[PDB]
């Protein structure tokens, strides 16, 4: 009762098992005193007691979970770490009851905010996949990794058996495909999430879990297998998966330099040679414009949509894979998952019908059995296609080379055609670059730095951070001076289109020009569009419009349009 | 009664957050200030999601315990001056109001109630209708209008705060040797400062901030705002003042200074307001006027 | 107690700052 053990007295487990030793009153009181003495006293090398600084922020966020690193608990009072690894279900009860004392020392009457606090363990120093688990692991703490395959809804559950409840949710976890050995199927396990941990993860995420490994009787398993076979589950204890002023100043430094637009385009898709216009269009789509709306009868999207007609093997699928790794959020082939992101299509009636609705709208609506509901698309579409068989025909307009309705070609902001042209010098350049890249990739720090800086003019980590910063912070606008010239150019282009008997230029093209100019302003972190932005946007759209036409019309257009496609 | 902005309407959290005194005491224009407020409510034992509930519907127990909770906690934040006594009125079953809340409702109704000479005449005529929109609210039979006044007061303080943070974070205050100068060249909507009372509310925000930010240099301050229709700056000259808790009064000397520069100057200017500390001047003439002003010994 | 002073210092810095 009154007397307490020394820490050295705990070195000898005196009962027949660990659990029956931890649960004794004098041992338990000793452990409680020692844990409280650790939590009030552990330090950085700089002093600066970390847990006194964490409890402080627990109340600043009105939170419920205190987080403890295992390495700190192993760095002093090692026996408590050993007992925690062996008997988590007991040790964590004592530790939670100590954590409440420590928090009330900062914030008296915190019990009125939350009645009970949970300790979360981090950095447990050994890991298993779902292969290595065996019966010896039962009731031990484990650390596991995988992909979350399926998730239930959240429900309340009765806490005690006057009443009290807690939140509950189950998650199915599967081995990551990179970990699975060759020629074997992946394994599965199911995880239980309680009060603070529900909806911490989403289906398809790759996730890391710490918790107790636990089992129970199940009648159906016994009945079907015909042997006394128990079922097992994991009870999670913790689950795992911005910028400074220095980054902002660095971004602004590079943006202040001349030619930053060209350098960003050059950094785009380093492994692919040539095809600068495709890289330009992809960069413009990833940065995008600004959305606008006028409740008097009109709305304008900020997203930029691009379509690429590809000869066989002209790098299309590689740049889509590159964009998939570059972009913040994306879908590859579902438009709900592409919300405020980029959507990627590499090959191609109901699918096309869905895309017809998606290009007309920015939000999707559906009804079924009298139910009615709505969803958001709000995304930029990058698509590629094979031109109606083995090879494109340049003598014909674009419609002859595609399996698309006319409004699709109207509503795509940018159209482009890529062809396997014949040139000895280009072939030699391609072949030299290809074998050079092949050698540079061979499995057989300084080597990496040289390789990286030869690969690109911008480090791509900085470029991804820069794209995210620009997308979240920069919102450009037009300047009202040169817009008279834009209107005159629009009228001139329409007059020339009619004069040669071309299909006419339209308001959609003018809108696309303004949107692309906004994107060009965003690329250099400029809140103003400028004359050169309008010039570049005009060149892109005019050249794209010219590429869609028949050959005789193409010659008349380029002869007249020389003062836009090349001059300004 | 508490020097908290409209306590018995909106919520307890908003009462602290928009208080003109609290902003000077805890520096709420930045996150290192806002976190102090979260920290306070956590120590006081009030769950933060209840502090944001509408004060009428907030739980009865907190309502009656609040008077003791403040005695135990405001000292640790240097914030004891919040406590004071005031007058409260109630009529039948429709609930209490204090005089401090009432005057904010009336002033809000004055501010926002609903070539160059004609536009100035239209504006000055619109401002006179609000006198009757406030006069008719002094009648117990017309509480409906008073509630509208309160709804307008909240939006006015919101818009003021969202301009004050921009002034401080971009460091637009220019620290001249004799006085402090600030000029608003642009804003989210700069029209709200075209009325004198709104301009004085913004000035009174900045003055508390300047009074508490350093112990040194109690200085006069000048504040100005441009108008795109007149191309004239509306200018006001403001005194310092001593903190709440601390002995003759000081006097506003901008009157004689503006009068003397007006008597001397080439500049195109207007002086017709009852409060002579407020003047108006055309766009190009602001800098020579202020140059002659700072060159003068009258400041 | 001197060893636990760093904890109480982190608590008191809320008073100071
Ligand atoms: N710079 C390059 N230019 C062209 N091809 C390249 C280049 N570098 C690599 N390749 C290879 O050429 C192909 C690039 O085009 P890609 O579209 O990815 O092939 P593909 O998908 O098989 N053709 P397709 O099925 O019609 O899309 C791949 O097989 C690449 O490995
Ligand atoms: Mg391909």
């Amino acid at each position: 009762l009154r007397e307490e053990l020394t820490l050295e007295s705990l070195s000898n487990v005196k009962a027949n098992s660990y659990s029956e030793w931890i649960t004794q009153p004098n041992v338990s009181r000793t452990i409680a005193r020692e844990l409280k003495s650790f939590l009030l006293e552990y330090t950085d090398e700089t002093g600066r007691s970390v847990y006194g600084a964490r409890i402080r922020t627990l109340g600043e966020m009105n939170s419920e979970s205190l987080e403890v690193n295992y390495r700190h608990l192993a760095e002093s009072k090692a026996i408590l770490a050993l007992f925690l690894a062996k008997c988590p279900e007991e040790m964590l009860k004592i530790f939670d009851l100590v954590a409440m004392e420590a928090t009330e020392l900062h914030y008296p009457d915190y019990a009125r905010i939350h009645s009970e606090i949970h300790v979360r363990i981090s950095d447990f120093p050994t890991i298993y996949s779902l292969r290595e688990l065996r019966e010896s692991n039962l009731s031990s703490l484990v650390r596991v990794t995988g992909v979350v395959t399926r998730r239930t809804g959240v429900f309340p559950q009765l806490k005690y058996v006057k009443t009290v409840y807690r939140n509950y949710q189950r998650v199915t976890l599967q081995e990551a495909p990179g970990t699975v050995p060759p020629g074997r199927l992946p394994r599965h396990r199911e995880v239980i999430l309680l009060a603070d941990l529900v909806d911490v993860s989403k289906p398809g995420e790759e996730v890391e879990v710490t918790g107790i490994y636990k089992n129970n009787y199940d009648g159906n398993l016994n009945a079907k297998n015909g042997f006394p076979v128990f079922a097992t589950i994991i009870e999670a204890n913790s689950i795992k998966r911005s910028w400074t002023e220095e980054e902002e100043r660095e971004f602004r430094k590079i943006s202040r330099d001349r030619g930053i637009i060209d350098k960003i385009i050059s950094s785009m898709a380093p492994s692919i040679y040539g095809h600068r216009d495709i890289k330009t269009a992809v960069a413009c789509s990833l940065f995008g414009g600004v959305p606008k709306n006028v409740n008097g009868k009109h709305s304008i999207r900020g997203d930029i949509n691009v379509l690429l007609l590809g000869d066989p093997g002209t790098a299309k699928s590689q740049i889509l894979k590159y964009v998939e790794k570059t972009a913040h959020r994306a879908v590859f082939a579902a438009l709900v998952l592409a919300d405020k992101g980029v959507c990627l299509i590499d090959e191609f009636d109901q699918d096309r019908t869905s895309i017809h609705e998606a290009m007309e709208q920015q939000s999707i609506s559906i009804s079924k059995a009298g139910i009615v509901t709505t969803l958001q698309a709000r995304c930029s579409i990058i698509a590629a296609a094979n031109p109606n068989g083995g090879r494109y025909n340049s003598t014909l307009p674009l419609a002859q080379n595609v399996s698309l309705t006319e409004p699709i070609l109207s509503r795509f902001d940018i159209l482009c055609v890529v062809r396997d042209l014949v040139d000895e010098e280009a072939d030699e350049r391609l072949a030299t670059f290809v074998v050079d890249s092949h050698v540079r990739s061979h499995p057989e720090l300084q080597r990496q730095r040289k390789k990286e800086e030869e690969i690109s003019p911008i480090p791509q980590e900085l470029l991804m951070k820069y794209i995210h910063y620009a997308r979240t912070k920069i919102y450009p606008k037009l300047h009202q001076m040169d817009m008279d010239k834009v209107s005159r150019v629009y009228a001139d282009l329409r007059r020339e289109s009619i004069s040669t008997g071309s299909f006419p230029i339209t308001v959609r093209h003018l809108e696309s020009i303004l949107r692309i100019a906004e994107s060009f302003a965003k690329m250099r972190l400029s809140e103003f569009v400028s004359s050169y932005d309008l010039d570049r946007a005009i060149k892109v759209v005019v050249d794209s419009f010219v590429d869609a036409q028949k050959v005789s019309v193409r010659r008349q257009l380029r002869r007249s349009f020389a003062i836009y496609t090349l001059g300004h | 009664d508490y020097y908290l902005f409209l306590l018995r309407h909106s919520s307890l959290y908003d009462s602290f957050y928009y208080s003109n005194y609290v902003n000077a005491k805890l520096s709420l224009w930045n996150e290192n200030g806002k976190k102090r407020l979260h920290k306070m409510f956590a120590r006081m034992g009030i769950p933060l999601s209840t502090a944001q509930e509408t004060w009428l519907y907030m739980d009865h127990s907190i309502k009656r315990e609040l008077g003791i909770i403040f005695d135990k906690n405001l000292d640790r934040y240097g914030l004891q001056d919040i406590i004071r006594d005031g007058f409260v009125r109630t009529l039948g079953y429709r609930g209490s109001i204090s005089a401090s809340e009432f005057v904010e409702a009336l002033t809000a109704l004055l501010e926002v109630g609903n070539n160059s000479a004609q536009k100035l005449t239209n504006l000055r005529k619109r401002w006179v209708s609000n006198f009757w929109l406030s006069w008719d609210a002094l009648d117990d039979r017309k509480v409906e209008l008073l509630n509208r006044g309160i709804q307008l007061a909240q939006d006015l303080q919101r818009a003021i705060f969202n301009t004050g943070v921009a002034i401080l974070e971009k460091k637009l205050i220019k620290h001249l040797r004799i006085y402090r100068l600030c000029v608003l060249q642009d804003g989210p909507d700069l029209d709200l400062y075209r009325n004198p009372l709104t301009l004085l509310r913004l000035g009174n925000w900045l003055i508390e901030c300047c009074a508490e930010s350093e112990d040194k240099q109690l200085l006069p301050m000048v504040l100005a705002s441009i108008d795109e229709n007149t191309d004239t700056y509306l200018v006001a000259g403001l005194t310092p003042r001593y903190p709440r808790g601390l002995k003759k009064p000081i006097l506003n000397n901008f009157s004689m200074a503006f009068q003397q520069i007006t008597a001397e100057t080439d500049a195109k200017v207007r002086i017709d307001n009852f409060e002579s500390s407020i003047i108006e001047i055309r766009r190009e003439d602001l800098s020579p006027f202020l140059e002659k002003l700072t060159l003068s010994g009258l400041l | 107690n001197p060893k636990s002073s760093a904890f109480f210092e982190s608590m008191v810095e809320d008073i100071i700052e």
